[PDB]
């Protein structure tokens, strides 16, 4: 308020200028006497340019949502409009390329883990979900494209489903059944390439894609990349608080469909619920065959080989450390008995002036003591420690031939099993 | 002040200050204008300088910093150049000039735009032709070239702005107005069409692409009285946001009614009042409704030029159940001002 | 500088510039002040318009624009404008002004911050009433309604201001100070009271609602020396960080001791010493602990009004091992001055 | 203007406003200098005061402020203050001064940059040598202390700056530059030297510690006619972006070579033309490349020293296969000034 005041509508001017002239404006007076100051003097002027220049010419130098990657399971805290979620057009990862093509040929492989103690950390009223999403291409052996409008429902080869296992939730890709998820249209939204999905039993799954930024994987201290990538039995329960669907744009956008999951972030005490129904139902599918010898072993022999086999990859994994271990002890030890073998050919040098007390020479041979001496000590350090290094990697020698007697015990079991 | 007029030259450095505050019943969530310190200075300088007898060129610009902001990482908020632009006066021809200046339309709206600290809501900033926008080529007729006296029009291109937001951005525009004072009397009409731009249509609300604003004003301003009454309605064009949705846009059509009356006295006194009305309609899935609808009650003590003081009362009549999230509270303003 | 002096008003335009340097073994972090180029430019406006004969009203405002910045995206890091008020002054009675000024507390803490660069830490901004902040309003006499000569005081209630963090935050409050100057020695003594908002109890550190500052100052000033001494007391006020933690707050107690001595010679010089300690109390897990402990030695050669330069040399005796990550290294700054 | 010029002190606030608008086909993403409406107003203030008759003290500060951001969230975007230093000047032996200012590199490069808008080009800001940037001393010798009229000498210490980006960092740098001027004919020579800190170093592009810029430049203005020819060469110091991989960091070489011939006429007019080139060479998987090659043609009307408008056309000779997503594309701007 306040701004009509004044404010002269059409043109703007106020007042008469003291002078005329344009660039011109002074008093009076032309031929100079040379003087400076009497009334045949022209400037009239002083203290010119008495300061120094500043940057003298023009001086006008120059002129006046990441996404994230492709099936890796990430937080989105929600907020009132939704979830947030940016897709990106490059195709997925090498990673889970690998992983679908090697489940195509209820098991499942873990993507990620999660950690309510973590999560609460950053999201403690819990209410933060895990978005993840594939290329819809990837998943349905049908293209979105070529699918009728009225299917609410696609056949899937996989999907990103929530499960509880080893006493975390933890989501994973599952396949290897008749499988079909929601399939619903992406209205846009004011932003340019940005969609609203509406998934039923999920928030509002606001997505934006994105192609210029390249793409990156958010890592959240709750959400864990688990590194084992073996196919193991699924839950039953999978999926229990898992919401997905493929979502499709609409023609004039130019957006390949994308299939995206949900999931929520399961409590402890949750947890504790899921783990208990899924044993349950593992009880209930063991028996009911001929008798529960027939199956129930079935089921405690391939999961014992399925553990032999983490253990002999555990075991692998130690003794490929320990033989790098035990190299670098070794060449450690060699560099300080080669600083030795200097020290002491140093000694031998200026041994010469060892009962010269009265020469250069001698004053370099006790600093040879010195440097002999330490690099002795050191070399002694280097030995400790290379033999801890190679008792180390012996015990995982023997750790591995263990591991896999151990692991062809179980596997002999479990073809005995699979055979009765 | 003038602090330097020669070589034909002058320069107006003109600056103020002002201590602000908002009160209102509760934290000032839903209050009209606000709540709390609003305290803020502005500076800008105006220039002349006659070329020629017949042709002179002029330059101002204006800053607004705000001082109710801290000093942390929000110091910047509301920190913004409102006015920044230069342009010649040739004789009789008229005027041209070009930079960031007040749209053709917020010459009519500025009759209205009176008041002491509120008022002018209609005339949002960085909107088609109701407020001071960047990217304006402006031609003025000053008595239709001597011609006619108190009778004068003005054009105006709008170069096409693709900012981040559809809130600040525009297209190519074109407008016109024209203003006759006779006798205290005046009149004005004022005319703006545009086209949106792609971001602008991708908003929820809003449809088709010609965002079209216009605008009648009627004034009487002597012996220490104004009154003005403007009427203006627009297409496409007035910015709407609904807090249940959280979710914002343009009405398809609005129709906005303002009054005042503001009377002054010799001893530096000026109470004003002023009332109005803006209705959007066929607005996207809330049909029609009121944005803005209430009555102002205030006052102005002009202790001189340089000195004022000042109170505003306004009576939000706006309804809770109001289907935008629109504050349906009252609220008060007093502030003091300092300018040169 | 004043550039206008007509029709009854004044206008001061008065700024600067510092080119600045503190230098510090290692990258800085541990340096009480820091490291690197610190060089700045402060601009601001005073202006003063007598109404009445009785009556003057005036207005003041100043911002400080950082030149240490890049010209890339952390241009606005560290620009803010300090003071923004206005207000009138009576002939005897007293002044009132508000907006965005000193804390009464700052009254008495004035005595100590003297310093060329450094000093006056515990008067840190945004804070209740020790430095300046926004929303202020103050009420002045001076000499007690010109009765008793030297003898002035002040009362200043302060807003309360909702922000997004507990540092700059606070609420409603009030405070006083008096300030009596006898034949060049002075004394002042101040005191301010406000609460604690919601954010501020929030946080890890400090407790209680009551957040409470008060100060004492006692200097003798004359024959080209200026002698100092202000001991404050607070609680639930001064803001506290902790690297170990990463967790910031206020202090349940604090006190602090300022004494400052400083000559003049008539060649444009002043030598100045300067002691300080800060020491918080009934920190949460921390007991007691010492924000600031350090002495000051330095010089200021005055060229002139215009133009000056100087040095600082601030021997931090802080020890590392500090419950607080505080820094416990020394440090020094040069800077040279112009100023209109 | 000079607005204040009392106690042998004297004040030049020294500011303009620029209508400018820029044009090319497309949305402006390839074009050399962009599209649109780059309207931007630049205020400073210098000052002097001669505090004897041998020995005087000055400082400046100067801003820029752009028009065609909205009044959003990015009022403050491409807002920065471009000069901030002091210094002094004794009446023979020289002068020192410090703060924000050109390098000594500009020295040379200045003649190049006489464009109305573009030039300077390979003059970058917060670049080692070649722009204006913080942290600088420099001393300054006019005619060899009065020996040898028209040779001037300056020598320059960069303190080092480490920043958040390699673009805007640098480290301890030193740079000195040799001008003598005769008759109007002019020749000048600068070098500069300074290391890379360890974000430059790790940046994809670029490698070595030993940023190196010098520059060599020749020139006659008189007769309203101004040649000029600046052939500089630098390593690791310009900086560079590729587009294609969206990756920065600096040029392990670079040549740049700038050439200018502007006439004027008594009735204010000054048609210019200039050409300019930069190759580099040594970039990581790109081998030698073209960063910048094109013609200027444009012109300046002067309706007075206060009132101005100009053109430019640049064509940009710059290929589309360009091996680092350099804009392939031409220009041209068109500018009005106001100035006091």
């Amino acid at each position: 308020g306040g701004d009509g005041r004044g404010h002269n509508t059409g043109a703007h001017s106020t007042s008469g200028n003291i002078n005329g002239g344009p660039t011109g404006i002074g008093v009076s007076g032309g031929c100079s006497d040379g003087s400076g100051w009497s009334s045949e003097n022209n400037p009239w002027g002083g203290g010119s340019g008495s300061g120094i220049h500043w940057g003298g010419g023009s001086g006008r130098g120059n002129g006046g949502a990441a996404p994230v990657a492709f099936g890796f399971p990430a937080l989105s805290t929600p907020g009132a409009g939704g979830l947030a979620v940016s897709i990106s057009a490059s195709e997925l990862s090498a990673a889970i390329a690998g992983i679908i093509a090697k489940l195509k040929k209820p098991f499942g492989v873990v993507l990620s883990s999660l950690i309510p103690s973590e999560i609460a950390k950053d999201d403690p009223n819990m209410m933060s979900k895990i978005v993840t999403s594939l290329p819809a291409d990837d998943i349905t052996e049908s293209p979105v494209s070529s699918l009728p409008l009225d299917k609410a429902t696609v056949n899937v080869n996989v999907r990103v489903v929530d499960d509880v296992k080893d006493e975390r939730q933890n989501i994973s890709v599952v396949s290897g059944v008749p499988m079909s998820v929601p399939v619903v249209d992406a209205k846009p939204t004011e932003r340019p390439g940005v969609f609203t999905a509406s998934i039923p039993g999920a928030p509002v799954l606001n997505i934006s894609v994105n192609d210029s930024t390249p793409a990156v994987q958010t890592l959240s201290p709750g959400v864990t990349n688990n590194t084992d990538k073996d196919v193991r039995p699924a839950g039953f329960t999978q999926g229990g608080n898992t919401r997905d669907a493929v979502i499709r744009f609409p023609k004039d956008s130019g957006h390949n469909a994308v299939y995206v999951s949900v999931s929520d972030v399961l409590s402890p005490d949750q947890v504790k619920q899921r783990q208990d129904e899924e044993n349950r139902r593992q009880q209930e599918w063991d028996a009911t065959h001929p008798v529960e010898a027939a199956e129930r072993n079935y089921e405690r022999a391939r999961a014992e080989l399925n553990q032999a086999n983490e253990d002999v990859a555990r075991n692998q994994e130690r003794q490929a450390k320990a033989v790098q271990v035990y190299n670098s002890r070794k060449s450690e030890l060699d560099a300080a008995n080669k600083t030795l073998a200097d020290a002491i050919a140093e000694i031998k040098q200026f041994n010469r002036f060892a009962h010269d007390p009265m020469a250069g020479g001698h004053r370099m041979w006790q600093m040879a003591g010195l440097k002999a001496q330490r690099a002795q000590t050191d070399v002694n350090n280097k030995q400790a420690a290379f033999d801890a290094a190679a008792k180390e990697k012996s015990d995982a020698d023997a750790a591995l031939s263990a591991a896999q007697e151990r692991r062809k015990q179980k596997e002999n079991k479990e073809k005995d099993a699979k055979d009765k | 002040a003038e602090i330097y007029n020669k070589d034909g030259n002058k320069v107006d450095l003109y600056g103020k200050a002002v201590g602000l505050h908002y009160f209102s019943k509760g934290n000032g969530e839903n209050s009209y204008g606000g709540n709390g310190d609003m305290t803020y200075a502005r500076l800008g300088f105006k220039g002349e300088t006659q070329i020629n007898s017949d042709l002179t060129g002029y330059g101002q610009w204006e800053y607004n910093f705000q001082g109710n902001n801290s000093e942390g990482a929000d110091a910047q908020t509301g920190n913004k150049t409102r006015l920044a632009f230069a342009g010649l006066k040739y004789a009789d021809v008229g005027s041209f000039d070009y930079g960031r200046n007040y749209g053709v339309v917020y010459d009519a709206l500025g009759y209205t735009d009176m008041l002491p600290e509120f008022g002018g809501d209609t005339a949002y900033s960085d909107d088609f032709f109701v407020g001071r926008v960047g990217g304006v080529a402006t031609y003025r007729n000053s008595n239709f070239f001597g011609l006619v006296d108190g009778l004068n029009f003005a054009v105006q291109y709008l170069g096409k702005n693709e900012r981040d937001t559809a809130r600040r951005s525009n297209g190519d525009g074109v407008g016109g107005s024209i203003s006759y004072e006779y006798e205290g009397f005046g009149i004005v009409g004022a005319y703006g069409a545009a086209d949106r731009t792609n971001l602008q249509e991708a908003q929820p609300l809003g449809n088709g692409k010609k965002a079209e604003q216009w605008a009648t004003g009627l004034k009487y301003d002597a012996n220490n009285i104004y009154l003005a009454a403007n009427y203006g309605e627009t297409r496409n064009a007035t910015p709407i946001t609904n807090k249940f949705t959280n979710t914002s846009g343009f009405a398809n059509k609005t129709q906005d009614v303002l009054l005042v009356a503001q009377y002054q006295f010799d001893f530096g006194l000026r109470p004003s009042i002023a009332y109005t009305k803006s209705k959007a309609k066929d607005v996207e899935g809330i049909g029609d409704v009121d944005l803005v609808n209430y009555f102002e009650v205030g006052a102005t003590y002009y202790f001189n030029k340089n000195m004022s003081t000042y109170v505003d009362y306004i009576i939000n009549q706006i309804d809770s159940d109001n289907k935008l999230g629109v504050g349906s509270d009252d609220t008060v303003a007093v502030g003091i001002v300092y300018q040169f």
